[PDB]
RNA sequence: GUGAACAGCAGUUGAACAUGGGUCAGUCGGUCCUGAGAGAUGGGCGAGCGCCGUUCCGAAGGGACGGGCGAUGGCCUCCGUU
RNA sequence: GGUAACGCGACCGAUCCCGGAGAAGCCGGCGGGAGCCCCGGGGAGAGUUCUCUUUUCUUUGUGAAGGGCAGGGCGCCCUGGAAUGGGUUCGCCCCGAGAGAGGGGCCCGUGCCUUGGAAAGCGUCGCGGUUCCGGCGGCGUCCGGUGAGCUCUCGCUGGCCCUUGAAAAUCCGGGGGAGAGGGUGUAAAUCUCGCGCCGGGCCGUACCCAUAUCCGCAGCAGGUCUCCAAGGUGAACAGCCUCUGGCAUGUUGGAACAAUGUAGGUAAGGGAAGUCGGCAAGCCGGAUCCGUAACUUCGGGAUAAGGAUUGGCUCUAAGGGCUGGCAGCCGACUUAGAACUGGUGCGGACCAGGGGAAUCCGACUGUUUAAUUAAAACAAAGCAUCGCGAAGGCCCGCGGCGGGUGUU
């Protein structure tokens, strides 16, 4: 597959929640703006949230999209800046807040209005700081740490709609109507079962594999079919 | 259409200059008076034979009477 | 029994297409047409689902026909917001603004000691 | 057009049009219905220009 | 009467998928069917919406919550750590 | 009106042949708009008919409330005026 | 004008800002209002009338446009403060953040009649024009309560979603006071109130919608997108007989009744012993009542396995609204019991379960080689790991910071 066929349907999902625009405000003040209501958006597992300001210079009345924080409710105050108050619900440099400090919609680089750890109940947690050429480790949830240049600015709290794949799917009903919501991806065929013609794992009359899973990462398209590149493999075995 | 409940009404409303014709409709114990005006048809129901006489009387000349069989 | 047909050229059973019954004086059934009636209009607060009342609940082309009084009540807010959220954004307003009196008072009160 | 008609008939026959109504023909050609007012009679003007 | 005997809300499910996994969902089910108290009022007014969203009958107050319960341990930890936070920062 | 051919025989009849009539809208639908999608064009690529894209590197509002100054139509009074 | 929901007749007002309709999923239950049906009496037409029959059937009113009165919903504001806990649904929920008791008030009113409107129309009887004539005259165009009857519309309330159920043109609604108006009257401006006058361009309007007008070489048993839907029998938009409407047996007629073909039934006695193969074919069949094992993921088994009954005529008992512990008047269907009696007859024609115990595979609903295989095939609920932090994971491409994933 290429294209038009296995994409995500998006037709009801309107826009994208992004970061708030950076300015002096951002930079060495604070301002405050209201929760309006929340609401579960289509396709993305998360509720948003419409977060009204204003321009401290025009006078439209603006409104700004953010990703749902868990335990928080509609009609408060919210204010946002760098001399702003440590609660839950604010986003705030790095460089002022200390070490050991739960947040998400993290900024990779100081300009992409939000791009790390913003999903279903998922946060990004600050291992320890630099005061020098302003650096800060943070560990992903993956576990690896990166470097961040400490300019950019992140919520405080977890991400609402925690622990959602913990239940088991309930029934293959349910299971065509989620997946025909999300992509039409779902009826997974085994390449045993597929055609040699186009599938390499095809052919022979038994149900055989008869070749190594284990495959070069260099490989051109076509081949590159199965576990990429594998160290190991079976049951994980202590850490 | 409408209906015209007062006399004084009904003769203001035949003294217009758009009256275009009345008609009378001659039925047991009343008499329907129907003044033809450019939106309505305004309409005058009379139970009083003596009083409807006389209204009869009371019309303008200068008015398209004719009385419906 | 009125075995019908149709009138127009629309044949489908369309959500557009809504008629009614009614006995004709030539005593015999056919349908006729229902105007398309909207819902009443919601107040701007949003916190009060109860839709305001004395206000012809229909299709918003008749507002431009309706008249002045027709259109809006009066009342302060008339027809945007109902009369319970006005009164309680004015005790707000009261409120915060004796407030904003009492800081006033306490950084007067701070300018004269320090 | 339907006040082209009007206008082509008031101004050869001097007489006046209450309201046109045309159709096409499936041959291929208009047919109107100029409606007369009641001081001319249609007779009369088929009579006056000769045709009945 | 006794309506069943060990068997609730799956009850209407029957012999379908298991008996264990059943047995498990059974407690998210009792859960999310339950409607929890208020803060603001305290009437038991907690409607489900959806995931991650709570409706409040006499409030009428939406609330951000959990995915299908309404406040969870981790949660409180968060709840907790941004008290120590805000403790170590006022000293 | 007709009886050359058809209606698996049949026909005076028929969707058969030839001359003519027959569809009338301010109030009925299209016409106005957008949805899935297509597409001109800034720009760039391509020897080439042409290709990417729907804001994408752009000198992107030809519209308008009011004030002043010369001029015209109706005693330049007031308005469409310029 | 009123404490108020709100109303009356016009009752100013820019840029800009805000909000609403537009514009929203499915299902279950309940209530109200209409249409079509049901009945008694009264009228106009006909059939039955060897016999009886107050018998049988056709029929009995009103549009758009303005107003009033019913009748519903009220999450609409006041007098007052309730646990010995109250009002209340088919079900529930609510309540010192304000229940029951009381007064007003807006929203929809398609039900009633009034203007439209009896003039028209439907019949009966007679008078002409031999005819051309919205011809002419008399009478009717009714009196009432009901019903889980069928259909439509509206309102109330709950449940389902790891799925949240569309955008655009359009209009008025609300703050807002820079400006336009004037010196006491025939004031100026302002008019969304009742009016009066003139027009609203162009395109199409005929027929069928199917075993003779669409497609299949054709009067082609095939495919074929939608609306309207009487009475009895009956739980039924199931099956059968009749009402309105349509029809003259579908590329032919007559004659006798050979064998062998096609579709049906009936068959003394045994009852799968024939044949790979109870394959085909046949039996049981519905309702009420009693009653039910092995194994078990305790939900299924199950209608387990099993038994008794199935008419006519004529009675008894039980369950409701209105008015003034109490009496009268209107009453619509269900259930239970008894005797007589029919040639053992009764789900008298239609509808109309085969089970019980074992072995193997696949959980199963579902997709499937148009046209030889529908299954143990696939989709599959669960589990296990591989790579990747946008300077990259994968795919496409001839190219442009190329596109998709990524609205991530
Ligand atoms: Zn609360």
């Amino acid at each position: 597959g290429a294209g038009s066929v296995f994409r995500a349907h998006v037709k009801h999902r309107k826009g994208a929640a992004r970061l708030r625009a950076v300015d002096f405000a951002e930079r060495h003040g604070y301002i405050k703006g209201i929760v309006k209501d929340i609401i579960h958006d289509p396709g993305r597992g998360a509720p948003l949230a419409k977060v009204v300001f204003r321009d401290p210079y025009r006078f439209k009345k603006r409104t700004e999209l953010f990703i749902a924080a868990e335990g928080i409710h509609t009609g408060q105050f919210v204010y946002c800046g760098k001399k702003a108050q440590l609660n839950i619900g604010n986003v705030l440099p790095v460089g002022t807040m200390p070490e050991g400090t739960i947040v998400c919609c993290l900024e990779e680089k100081p300009g992409d209005r939000g791009k790390l750890a913003r999903a279903s109940g998922n946060y990004a947690t600050v291992i320890s700081h630099n005061p020098e050429t302003k650096k800060t480790r943070v560990k992903l949830p993956s576990g690896s740490k990166k470097v961040i240049s400490s300019a950019n600015r992140a919520v405080v709290g977890v991400v609402a709609g925690g622990g959602r794949i913990d239940k088991p799917i309930l029934k293959a009903g349910r299971a065509y109507h989620k997946y025909k919501a999300k992509r039409n991806c779902w009826p997974r065929v085994r390449g045993v079962a597929m055609n040699p013609v186009e599938h390499p794992f095809g052919g022979g009359n038994h149900q055989h594999i008869g070749k190594p899973s284990t495959i070069r990462r260099d490989a051109p398209a076509g081949r590159k079919v199965g576990l990429i590149a594998a160290r190991r493999t079976g049951r994980l075995r202590g850490t | 259409p409408r209906k015209i409940e007062e006399i004084k009404d009904f003769l203001l409303t035949a003294r217009r200059k758009d009256a275009k014709s009345v008609k009378i409709k001659k039925n047991k114990d009343n008499v329907k008076f129907k003044v033809r005006c450019s939106r309505y048809l305004y309409t005058l129901v009379i139970t009083d034979k003596e009083k409807a006489e006389k209204l009869k009387q009371s019309l303008p000349p200068g008015l398209a009477v004719k009385e419906l069989k | 029994v009125q075995r019908l047909t149709y009138r127009r050229r629309l044949s489908y059973n369309t959500a557009s297409n809504k008629t009614r019954l009614s006995r004709t004086p030539g005593n015999r059934i056919v349908y006729l047409y229902t105007k398309k009636v909207g819902k009443a209009p919601k107040s701007a607060c949003g916190v009060c689902p109860g839709r305001l009342r004395g206000v012809r609940a229909v299709r918003p082309k008749v507002l431009m026909r309706l008249s002045k009084t027709k259109k809006h009540v009066s009342r302060a807010y008339g027809g945007s917001m109902c009369a319970k959220c006005v009164r309680d954004r004015i005790k707000r307003a009261f409120l915060i603004e004796e407030q904003k009196i009492v800081v006033k008072v306490l950084k007067a009160q701070a300018q004269s000691q320090k | 057009n339907k006040h082209q008609i009007k206008q082509a008939v008031k101004k050869l026959y001097d007489i006046d049009v209450a309201k046109v109504n045309t159709l096409i023909r499936p041959d291929g050609e208009k047919k109107a219905y100029v409606r007369l007012a009641p001081d001319y009679d249609a007779l009369d003007v088929a009579n006056k220009i000769g045709i009945i | 009467a006794k309506r069943t005997k060990k068997v609730g809300i799956v009850g209407k499910y029957g012999t379908r998928y298991g008996a264990s996994l059943r047995k498990m969902v059974k407690k998210i089910e009792i859960s999310q069917h339950a409607k929890y108290t208020c803060s603001f009022c305290g009437k038991t007014k907690m409607k489900r919406r959806a995931v991650g969203i709570w409706h409040c009958g006499s409030c009428m107050k939406t609330v951000a919550g959990g995915a299908w319960t309404y406040n969870t341990t981790s949660a409180v930890t968060v709840k907790s750590a941004i008290r120590r936070l805000k403790e170590l920062k006022d000293q």
